[PDB]
RNA sequence: UACCUGGUUGAUCCUGCCAGUAGCAUAUGCUUGUCUCAAAGAUUAAGCCAUGCAUGUCUAAGUACGCACGGCCGGUACAGUGAAACUGCGAAUGGCUCAUUAAAUCAGUUAUGGUUCCUUUGGUCGCUCGCCACUUGGAUAACUGUGGUAAUUCUAGA
RNA sequence: GGUGACCACGGGUGACGGGGAAUCAGGGUUCGAUUCCGGAGAGGGAGCCUGAGAAACGGCUACCACAUCCAAGGAAGGCAGCA
RNA sequence: AAUGAGUCCACUUUAAAUCCUUUAACGAGGAUCCAUUGGAGGGCAAGUCUGGUGCCAGCAGCCGCGGUAAUUCCAGCUCCAA
RNA sequence: CGUCGCUACUACCGAUUGGAUGGUUUAGUGAGGCCCUCGGAUCGGCCCCGCCGGGGUGCCCUGGCGGAGCGCUG
RNA sequence: GUCUCCGUAGUGUAGCGGUUAUCACGUUCGCCUAACACGCGAAAGGUCCUCGGUUCGAAACCGGGCGGAAACACCA
């Protein structure tokens, strides 16, 4: 199998990211992360490939006022790749998803990073390139 | 060239259905390399890797989700002696009524049976379904089937020959019950995951001899499941009887409309002649018959066909239907018939009134007993008593019925693929009949 | 994809071809096309490579340069025979037109000579 | 065919509308023996389309050394029928639909002495003083051969 | 400077214009997507090669919206033509 | 006595058919080879008929009908319009 | 005749710096084509002329290898 | 096809593995009135969508099938 290695985080709680499919909205708030124990004074932060509890601020009024379970595939934060690649992207963007991992939408604009494609196959399954 | 027929694959859940019916349609020129590579990956990526054979027939999302055989599914695969496509089994309690459909629309039968320790003993008891499908297949009318032991590599010590003859035993002292003579019945021991006698003679199962079949229209002796496939006796096929199609599903392609796909059981079915629905009752012309991405100018019966009937959406006609020529004489609602039900297993006492689910054919329609006739001896049709108050199980009667949904049926003795029925009721079988007489409207 | 020569890079571009540069022919007059074109520099990345002898070596590699073909038909034009055989000013130009002979099974033994031009 | 009738009131004259009446033009319901014409996915979606066809073309009179046939009349450039291809022309007509468009399109009238025009037809084509002309040069098709890609009416090298 | 109560300008149209159609004392009132003429368009825009003639789409290029195949490296689309 | 609507040979038509017009041979006495659609208070032609229902069901474009003797509902008969 | 009480139906006002779908545009970015100014991956001619050659008689009519004139040019 | 929820007098619909009950009506219904109306009196009315399993017995504990009510997929 083979888990995913650590990661520069980059997106605390309040972070507000791009929805990059096409489920209508615009940006994902992050409100929390999943997985996370914590720790005190310590904002919860994901990098890419990890489930997040997100509210979209702007976007379609019927998924406004609710909470969704997000994937982040892309972050401005460099992070190694264990092969001293230190890799960023242009914009945080991630995706509306459930608890089992299928994405609400049916397409993703830009780039999907490669642990979080690696890490959930439905999302690599519409991703156009993976980075 | 070539003659067509029809085969399900029936065993229990979990016993290799799909995976066998797949790795068998890859040895015999189905799918090329890289796509089923493709299919590999894409079960890599999720985990269900031994489960990537069965991908080739469960093609949903819910199905390949679950690793779970839901719905029937269609493959073609060209083979030593004459063609032939193959039916997939969900092989599950929650969808017997999935496999009823599948296993009604069939000529021949395959009953895989599990070769590991533990998994044959839950195969075989009263929550399994081996018992089930041998059962129903004999109910609906499939005369001639195979019993197939998979999983042999997975029983412990591997590839043994005591597990086989106690198999082989085990399942030839019901078999018998059942009907089918395991004299005729051939076994043949086989891995579907592993790829093992089903196309060339094994090498690591050095000793299984051979099978023999023993029938009064020919012998045969083979070493694999192939050749055990081409072995297969023709069905007699009524071409001359009037022009009837139990429909399995409906499809609204792009460009063709909606066509329904369904058998030809009686009469040849040709582009250019027009076409009744029995429970709709709705007309319509024929334009072109297809099977299996390739055309036809005349359809044979026993052949998976699919034709393109004009001016009907797919919400007017939906699976379950009955099709027929309107020149010939088309089928009419049955808003009453008499048939010949005996009853197998059921706790409780029957009674006039209660409510089973009952498959025609290809649909599954409940009914209610109007009132019981006479009491008939279990064969023959020998009269014993007369308008008894109450059924019990391991007895004949013949009963006149009253469907509350619509539906049509034909009798046993014009067509005789659409007079065998079975009745369904406490989740289980409870009663096996055939239909003689009916009422039209 | 084949090479175009000027490119002057290595791996695939886009160009809008017009009627005969390289690597296209138009379907009609006026009609061009953007394609890809691999580029002029060879690299490891290429499925086969032409190349073409410019000087003879000092021995003869075997199935190449032996059995020499000839070139099917000779000249059509009136001045490319005469430049070939050397003549002058009309010196039986008619019969120093070369004749092809051809034979087959069932044919009838016969030779064939070109509509001599201009 | 320049036409009215019922309804406010205990009853009467009015105003006045409602309703009735007749035609055509869409749908729908019921019914339907013959025959002659004949509209027909405009109204909502100028929404989305599988498949198949809808634009190609040679005379004596541009270029045939394809054997793909064939007369040879037999010592000859080319008999002739002609695939393919180059060349020339057509593909800007026809057909469909009515979304846009309110001096815009369009209708009648008038001008281009303010412009262009394939083709047809008719003029003009010795009007010019100025070492191949008994005919000049090179390339490329078709064609042989070596291939590449999973693919295309994709093409490279020789 | 030019245009406006002789209605400019702006908006709406369930507006392509006309020859015409229905109704019919006379006068009129409605309807003309529809075979003839003229115009516009080819999924929405935009830009072009060829050719005498095209801003052509059963020609090309680019973007957007859909959408076909794929061995995921690419390739190919336009029925408001006849069905 | 006369005819078709239909079966149907041939001709004709037509690129080839089809249809029409010809023309053989069958083809009518419930000529069962069966005309329907709407109405019968008024407007508006046609019943103060009969049986049910009983302000219910329903009819009725409008006036209006129906609460046990309905010229208006539901049916039969008989009439009216095309 | 009106208020009040109940039940329906239809619109009106109304915080929510409401919401949705079209249309027209400022500004920023901006594919692509066309034009202009460059550019020169290649393909040809002349000067070929290291030479054998050469004929009107070392003075070539040029029938080819070959360097390359390392220029002039399209 | 895959999942999520709802489905009990005619409706309003409490409910408890030992009881599907009541309420507002709706109706019927003695009760008046020519008829209303207006009040007066009583009732009936439930397979718990439906069929099973569990259980000493279940509407309900569990599971199916049916219909609705939301999605999500569904291309010979
Ligand atoms: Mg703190
Ligand atoms: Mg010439
Ligand atoms: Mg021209
Ligand atoms: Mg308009
Ligand atoms: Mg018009
Ligand atoms: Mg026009
Ligand atoms: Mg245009
Ligand atoms: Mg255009
Ligand atoms: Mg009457």
């Amino acid at each position: 199998s083979g888990a995913k290695f650590r990661i520069s985080l980059g997106l605390p709680v309040g972070a507000v990211i791009n929805c990059a499919d096409n489920t209508g909205a615009k940006n994902l708030y992050i409100i929390s992360v999943k997985g996370i124990k914590g720790r005190l004074n310590r904002l919860p932060a994901a990098g890419v490939g990890d489930m997040v509890m997100a509210t979209v601020k702007k976007g379609k009024p019927e998924l406004r006022k609710k909470v969704h379970p997000a994937v982040v595939i892309r972050q401005r934060k460099s992070y190694r790749r264990k092969d001293g690649v230190f890799l960023y992207f242009e914009d945080n963007a991630g995706v509306i998803v459930n608890n089992k991992g299928e994405m609400k939408g049916s397409a993703i604009t830009g780039p999907v990073a490669k642990e979080c494609a690696d890490l959930w196959p439905r999302i690599a399954s519409n991703a156009g390139s993976i980075a | 060239e070539k003659t067509h027929i029809n085969i399900v694959v029936i065993g229990h859940v979990d016993s290799g259905k799909s995976t066998t019916t797949g790795h068998l349609i890859y040895k015999c020129g189905g799918i090329d390399k890289r796509t089923i590579e493709k299919f590999e990956k894409e079960a890599a990526e999720m985990g269900k890797g031994s489960f990537k054979y069965a991908w080739v027939l469960d093609k949903l999302k819910a199905e390949r989700e679950r690793g779970i055989t839901i719905d029937i599914s269609l493959w073609k695969f060209e083979t030593s002696k004459y063609y032939v496509t193959i039916i997939d089994a969900p092989g599950h309690r929650d969808f017997i009524k999935n496999m009823i459909t599948g296993t009604s629309q069939a000529d021949c039968a395959v009953l895989i049976v599990a070769a590991g320790v533990g998994e044959f003993e839950a195969g075989i008891s009263k929550n399994g379904q081996t018992r089930e499908h041998a059962l129903l297949a004999y109910t609906l009318g499939v005369k001639q089937l195979i019993v197939g032991v998979n999983k042999m590599d997975s029983t412990e010590p591997p590839y043994s020959q005591k597990r086989y003859e106690e198999i082989v035993k085990e399942v030839s002292t019901y078999i018998k019950k059942i009907g089918y003579n395991p004299d005729t019945v051939a076994f043949v021991p086989i891995s579907g995951w592993n790829g093992d006698n089903m196309l060339e003679p094994s090498a690591n199962m050095p000793w299984f001899k051979g099978w023999k079949v023993t029938r009064k229209d020919g012998n045969a002796s083979g070493t694999t499941l192939l050749e055990a496939l081409d072995c297969i006796l023709p069905p007699t096929r009524p071409t001359d009887k009037p022009l009837r199609l139990p429909l399995q599903d409906v499809y609204k392609i792009g460009g063709i409309g909606t066509v329904p796909v369904g058998r030809v059981e009686t009469g040849v079915l040709k582009p250019g002649m027009v076409v009744t629905f029995a429970p709709v009752n709705v007309t319509t012309e024929v334009k072109s018959v297809e099977m299996h991405h390739e055309a036809l100018s005349e359809a044979l019966p026993g052949d998976n066909v699919g034709f393109n009937v004009k001016n009907v959406s797919v919400k007017d006609v939906r699976r379950g239907n009955v099709a027929g020529d309107s020149k010939n004489d088309p089928p009419m609602e049955a808003a009453g018939f008499t048939a010949q039900v005996i009853i197998l297993n059921h706790p409780g006492q029957i009674s006039a009134g209660y409510a089973p689910v009952l498959d025609c054919h290809t649909a599954h329609i409940a009914c209610k007993f109007a009132e019981l006739k006479e009491k008939i001896d279990r064969r023959s049709g020998k009269k014993l008593e007369d308008g008894p108050k109450f059924l019990k199980s391991g007895d004949a009667a013949i009963v006149d019925m009253v469907p509350g949904k619509p539906m049509c049926v034909e009798s046993f003795s014009d067509y005789p693929p659409l007079g065998r029925f079975a009745v369904r009721d406490m989740r289980q079988t409870v009663a096996v009949g055939v239909i003689k007489a009916v009422d039209k409207k | 994809f084949p090479m175009k020569q000027g490119v002057l890079t290595h791996g695939r571009v886009r160009l809008l071809l017009s009627k005969g540069h390289s690597c296209y022919r138009p379907r009609r007059t006026g009609e061009r096309k953007r394609k890809s074109v691999r580029g002029c520099i060879v690299d490891a990345n290429l499925s086969v490579l032409n190349l073409v002898i410019v000087k003879k070596g000092e021995k003869d590699i075997p199935g190449l340069t032996d059995t020499t073909v000839p070139r099917r038909l000779g000249p059509k034009r009136a001045s490319r025979i005469r430049k070939l055989f050397n003549l002058s000013k009309e010196d039986d130009v008619r019969q120093y037109v070369v004749r092809k002979p051809l034979n087959k099974e069932g044919k009838k033994p016969r030779t064939k000579a070109p509509k001599i031009q201009r």
